[PDB]
RNA sequence: AGAUCAUCGAAUAUAACGG
RNA sequence: UUUUUUUUUUUUUU
RNA sequence: UUUUAUGAUCCCAGGCUGGUUUAAUAAGUCAAAGUUUAGCCAGAGUCG
RNA sequence: GCGAGAAGGGAAGUGUGUUUCAAAG
RNA sequence: AGGGAUGUUUAGCCGGGAAGUUAGCGU
C-alpha cells in the first residue's frame, strides 16, 4: 500500500482531500503529475516530500533527535546539509557530484533498460562549484547559496581529488547546480 | 466643445424611477420627460438607433426564447417571442453613454464614431 | 475644425503623375486661395501608396459644420478608383501626418544611434500602441507612473508594408540602470488612446519586454548569410578562445552547435555564436536554454540568449524588392511536427 | 402548457479551422470565416512561455440531468463559479446558448 | 477585456497550427495546485 | 454561410398576446 | 496586511 | 400584434450516409422510389 | 519534459446528416 | 582582573499558489 501523505516541516496544516484526483471512479489508468515517488528506483520532489513532519514519544526526545539531518548516508546527504557542518559553512571551498551511486542506476523497476552503446565492458573532468554567498532559509535542508561554477580536472589519485584546475572562468557567481548528492573538496 | 459629464448618481433616479430587472418600453419615455439629452428627439430615434447598434444580440436578448419554445426557436422564421431586451442598470449606463455622443457628432466638424468611408 | 482629408490605399497609376492627381480635385472642390498637396516620396525616390491634402487659409474655411462636410467627402470619395480611404484631419492630428512622412525618408539615418555593441542591454520595446503616437505624445509616458526622463529624438518605429505606422514600438535609454526599471512596472497600463473633444478614449493594456535587439558592425553582415540556422549567445565570463576553451566548456552544457565564432570589441564581456543542421535541433536548444536560465536565477527580462536574422534591404534599379517576392521559397527549411 | 422542463442538444468545444482570418476585412462570400483558435484561448505560462489552456466553464449545459446516478456520492453538484477582484464582483453565472 | 484577455499579437499568429489538448491534458491544468499559471494568466481575476 | 417531402401508433384542434 | 517564493523591482533633496 | 390544413398548440419511439463485380438486344454510361460489412462527420459539465 | 476518452450510444425532429460555396491568426 | 565587555525586532508595491472563508448590493 502507498505511504500516507504527509507535511513537510515548516508548512501549515492543510485540509486532506477525499479522492487521489477527481476521475476517481469512473477513469482508472489517468495519472496526476503530481504523483508521489516512493516505489524503490526514484527519487523525492525536493521540496514536496523530501522532509515529512517527524514525531516520536516523549521519552525518544533527545537533542540527538534533531541531527538527523547531518547523519544522513552519503546516498541521501545533499549540499545544503553537507555545508552546514564545514568550516565557515563550507565558504571558500570547491564541490562537485558525483553521479556513481544513484538509486535508479542500482535499483529500481527500470534498472536493465538499454542504452545506446549496450553494456559498459570496461582523469575526467568535472565541474566544481564555489560558493561564495549563503542564505539559509529553512535549516539544514535549505538555502540560497550563489556560487561561482568553473570546470576542474581530476587526478590518477585513488580517490576523487582535483588538481590543478579549475581553469577556465565559465560564469559569474550563480545559482547551485543540482541539489542530489554532493562531495567534499580541498579547500 | 466641453461636453458635460453625466454624473453616476443623477443616473440613478431616473432608472429607479422608470421602474433588478426592468423592461426597455419604460425607460424610453422616462428619458425625454427628464429633459437629460438637452431639435426635439422623437420616440423613433431612440428605437432607430438600437436597432442599428446590434444591442440585441451583443448583450444575448435572444437567449430566452429557448426557454419557452426549445428546439423549435432554434430555427429562424421560415426554415416566436419578440419581446425587448430588458437591460439593467449596468447595461443601460453603457447605453446612455453611447446614445449621448452619437447625437452630438451627428453635425461636428469631424466625425468620431465613423470618420474613414470606401469607394 | 476642418483642415484637409488623408487619401490611403492609392493606386500606383495615380500617385506617379501629378497631372491625373490634380484633375481629380478640382472637379471634386477647389483646384490644386487654392488647395495644396503633398506626396510622400521615400529614400530611394520612389512615392508612397497615399497622399495628402490641403485646405486653403482658414479664413475662407472656418464657418464649415458637418452638412458641408458630408456632401464634400461623398462627392470627393466617388472620383478615385476604388478601395480607397477618405478620412477627416482634425487640428491634432494634421500636425502628426507630417511627421510620418519625415520618419520613412529618415528610417535608415535613424538605425544607427546605439545600435552597436554600445548600447546593447538598453533598447526594449512595446508593440502595444497603435498608429496614434508621436515623440512628444509619448514622452508624457514612463514619466508619471515609472519616474524615467527618457530622451526625445531617440524614438523608433517601424512600418507595414502601406508605408503604415506599425504598433511595434521601440525605446531607448541613457543609463542602464533604469533599464531593467521599465520592464516591471509597465505591465497592463491603461493610460489613454486618443484626446478628441477633451475627454480620453478607449482603453489599452501595456505591455514592455524585451524580445529584440539591434547590432552594426562590418563583421557581422558576410558571417550572418552561409548558414540558414544561427545563434548567438551572450553574456560570458572573461575573455575566452573558440577552439581550446569554447569547445571544451560546452561539453558540459547541452549547446550542440556544429560552429562557432567571436565578437570582438574590447569590452569586458564576450559573445560568441553557434550553429545548426537541422531546424528541429535548433529549436530544442532554445527550450534547453531557458529552462537553465531559470534554475540559475539569472532572470526573466534578462537578456542572455537570442535568435540572428537578416533584416530586409531594397537595392536599386530593381523592378521588385526582395520582402515584396511572392514567388520565394524560404520556408521549407521549417517543418511542421504535432 | 407553461413553464415546462425542455431538453438541449449537446455541442462540444467547436475545433478551429487552419484556414482561419483574425479580422474579416471586407468580406465578399455571404458568410463569416472561421477561427484558427475557436474556443481555445492562448495564456501566458509559468515558465515564460505560451500555451493553450481551457477556458472559463464552458457553457455548462444544466438543462439535462446527470447521466450516472451515482454522482452525488463522490462529486457535489450545483456548483457555481463566481469572478472576484477585491470589492467587486460581475453577473455573468448564466451560461445561455443563444439562438445561431 | 471579458471575451478575450491581453494576448500579444506576436504569440496568436505563431501559435496556428498548435494541437488543441486531450480531455486527461485539461485536467492537469485544473488541478491543484495550479502551478502552470503564469503572469497575468489567472482565469478568475 | 445558403437550400434541403417527414413516418408509425385508429382517432378526438384552434392556442398564446393588448383594450 | 498575516503561512508558502528556483517569477520582480523601488528607498537621497544643496 | 403573431402562427394556423402548404398542419399553428401538443403526447411515445426511431441519429444520417458510402461500399468497385453483378448474366437478360430489363446487353445501363452511376444498378433506377426505398436493402449492406473494416469507413467520414458528430456525441455537455463537475475535487469547493 | 511530451502523449493518453484510442474500452463513450446518456441528449436532440425539423435536429442529426447530405449537397452547393467560401475561408492570407 | 579577558571565565570581562560588546551583539538582539528593517520597510513598501505588483503577479501567481494552498487552507480557512464563500456574510456584502451601502457605487
Amino acid at each position: 500500500v502507498p505511504p500516507p501523505l504527509k507535511s513537510g516541516i515548516g508548512e501549515p496544516k492543510k485540509t486532506g482531500y477525499k479522492f487521489p484526483h477527481v476521475f476517481f471512479p469512473y477513469k482508472s489508468r489517468y495519472r496526476s503529475p503530481h504523483r508521489q515517488r516512493w516505489w524503490p528506483g526514484s527519487a523525492p520532489r525536493f521540496l514536496l516530500h523530501s522532509h515529512p513532519k517527524r514525531w516520536a514519544p516523549r521519552r525518544d526526545l533527545s537533542f540527538a533527535f534533531f541531527a538527523f539531518h547531518g547523519l544522513k548516508p552519503f546516498a541521501e546527504k545533499n549540499l545544503y546539509e553537507l555545508m552546514h557542518s564545514l568550516p565557515l559553512r563550507g565558504a571558500s571551498s570547491y564541490f562537485w557530484r558525483e553521479a556513481d551511486s544513484d538509486p535508479w542506476k542500482h535499483l529500481g523497476r527500470k534498472a536493465n533498460r538499454l542504452q545506446a552503446r549496450g553494456v559498459r565492458t570496461q582523469g575526467r573532468k568535472q565541474l566544481v562549484f564555489s560558493p561564495r554567498e549563503i542564505y539559509y532559509k529553512r535549516r539544514p535542508f535549505h538555502a540560497l547559496v550563489f556560487g561561482r561554477l568553473s570546470v576542474g580536472q581530476l587526478g590518477a589519485s585513488p580517490p576523487e581529488a582535483v588538481p590543478p584546475e579549475p581553469e577556465r572562468a565559465e560564469k559569474p557567481p550563480d545559482c547551485e547546480s543540482k541539489e542530489q548528492r554532493k562531495c567534499a573538496g580541498v579547500s | 466643445s466641453s461636453l458635460p459629464r453625466l454624473l453616476d448618481s443623477e443616473l440613478t433616479a431616473i432608472f429607479q424611477g422608470a421602474a433588478i430587472t426592468v423592461s426597455s418600453n419604460r425607460l424610453f419615455k422616462a428619458l425625454l420627460q427628464s429633459g437629460i439629452l438637452d431639435p426635439v428627439v422623437e420616440f423613433q430615434k431612440l428605437c432607430d438607433l438600437y436597432e442599428e447598434g446590434r444591442f440585441y444580440r451583443t448583450w444575448a436578448g435572444g437567449a430566452h426564447i429557448l426557454k419557452i419554445s426549445g428546439v423549435k426557436g432554434l430555427a429562424p422564421p421560415g426554415g416566436i417571442d419578440g419581446t425587448p431586451k430588458h437591460m439593467s442598470y449596468e447595461e443601460f449606463r453603457t447605453f446612455v453613454h453611447a446614445v449621448r455622443v452619437w447625437l452630438r457628432d451627428e453635425r461636428s466638424p469631424v466625425p468620431l464614431c465613423d470618420a474613414t468611408v470606401r469607394a | 475644425r476642418l483642415e484637409g482629408f488623408l487619401l490611403s490605399n492609392l493606386p500606383p497609376e495615380v500617385t506617379n503623375n501629378q497631372q491625373l492627381l490634380s484633375s481629380l480635385l478640382g472637379r471634386s472642390g477647389l483646384p490644386v486661395n487654392s488647395a495644396s498637396i503633398l506626396l510622400q516620396r521615400s529614400r530611394l525616390g520612389r512615392t508612397a501608396g497615399r497622399c495628402l491634402v490641403l485646405l486653403p487659409f482658414p479664413s475662407s474655411a472656418f464657418l464649415t459644420g458637418e452638412d458641408r462636410k458630408a456632401l464634400q467627402t461623398r462627392l470627393a470619395a466617388v472620383l478615385p478608383a476604388g478601395s480607397t480611404v477618405t478620412a477627416c484631419d482634425r487640428n491634432d492630428v494634421e500636425n502628426c501626418i507630417e511627421e510620418f512622412e519625415r520618419y520613412f525618408f529618415l528610417t535608415e539615418d535613424l538605425q544607427r544611434l546605439g545600435v552597436p555593441s554600445n548600447l546593447r542591454k538598453v533598447v526594449t520595446l512595446s508593440p502595444v500602441p497603435p498608429t496614434y503616437g508621436r515623440r512628444e505624445v509619448r514622452d508624457l509616458l514612463r514619466e508619471h507612473a515609472n519616474v524615467d526622463v527618457d530622451p526625445r529624438d531617440i524614438v523608433f518605429r517601424f512600418r507595414k508594408d502601406g508605408v503604415q505606422g506599425d504598433t511595434c514600438y521601440v525605446l531607448c535609454r541613457s543609463e542602464r540602470d533604469a533599464g531593467v526599471v521599465l520592464a516591471r512596472i509597465q505591465e497592463t497600463a491603461v493610460p489613454n488612446r486618443v484626446h478628441y473633444g477633451q475627454l480620453f478614449g478607449c482603453s489599452f493594456l501595456w505591455a514592455s519586454r524585451s524580445a529584440l535587439f539591434l547590432c552594426d558592425s562590418q563583421l557581422d553582415y558576410l558571417p550572418a548569410r552561409s548558414p540558414f540556422q544561427v545563434f548567438t549567445t551572450g553574456w560570458e565570463g572573461d575573455v575566452s578562445e573558440e577552439e581550446f576553451k569554447n569547445l571544451a566548456y560546452q561539453l558540459r552544457l547541452f549547446p550542440k552547435a556544429v560552429r562557432k565564432f567571436s565578437h570582438p570589441g574590447g569590452e569586458d564581456v564576450s559573445s560568441f555564436f553557434l550553429e545548426f543542421h537541422r531546424m528541429r535541433d535548433a529549436k530544442l536548444t532554445m527550450s534547453r536554454l531557458q529552462l537553465l536560465r531559470r534554475r540559475w536565477r539569472i532572470g526573466a527580462n534578462t537578456p542572455f540568449f537570442g535568435f540572428l536574422r537578416m533584416a530586409d534591404l531594397r537595392f536599386e534599379d530593381d523592378v521588385k524588392f526582395a520582402d515584396e517576392d511572392s514567388a520565394a521559397d524560404s520556408d521549407l527549411d521549417e517543418p511542421i511536427d504535432y | 402548457a407553461f413553464d415546462r422542463l425542455r431538453r438541449l442538444p449537446n455541442k462540444a468545444l467547436r475545433p478551429g479551422k487552419c484556414a482561419g482570418s483574425l479580422f474579416p476585412s471586407l468580406p465578399a462570400s455571404v458568410g463569416d470565416a472561421p477561427s484558427v483558435h475557436g474556443d481555445f484561448c492562448v495564456v501566458r505560462r509559468a515558465d515564460g512561455g505560451f500555451h493553450l489552456v481551457p477556458p472559463y466553464p464552458p457553457r455548462i449545459n444544466r438543462t439535462v440531468e446527470p447521466y450516472p446516478p451515482s454522482a452525488g456520492n463522490f462529486y457535489e453538484l450545483n456548483r457555481q463559479f463566481k469572478l472576484q477582484w477585491k470589492n467587486v464582483e460581475y453577473q455573468f453565472v448564466p451560461k445561455l446558448l443563444p439562438r445561431p | 477585456a471579458l471575451p478575450n484577455p491581453s494576448v500579444p499579437r506576436a504569440a496568436l499568429v505563431a501559435a496556428r497550427f498548435l494541437r488543441p489538448p486531450g480531455r486527461f491534458k485539461r485536467a492537469e491544468l485544473r488541478e491543484h495546485p495550479r502551478s502552470k499559471t503564469g503572469a497575468f494568466a489567472n482565469l478568475v481575476k
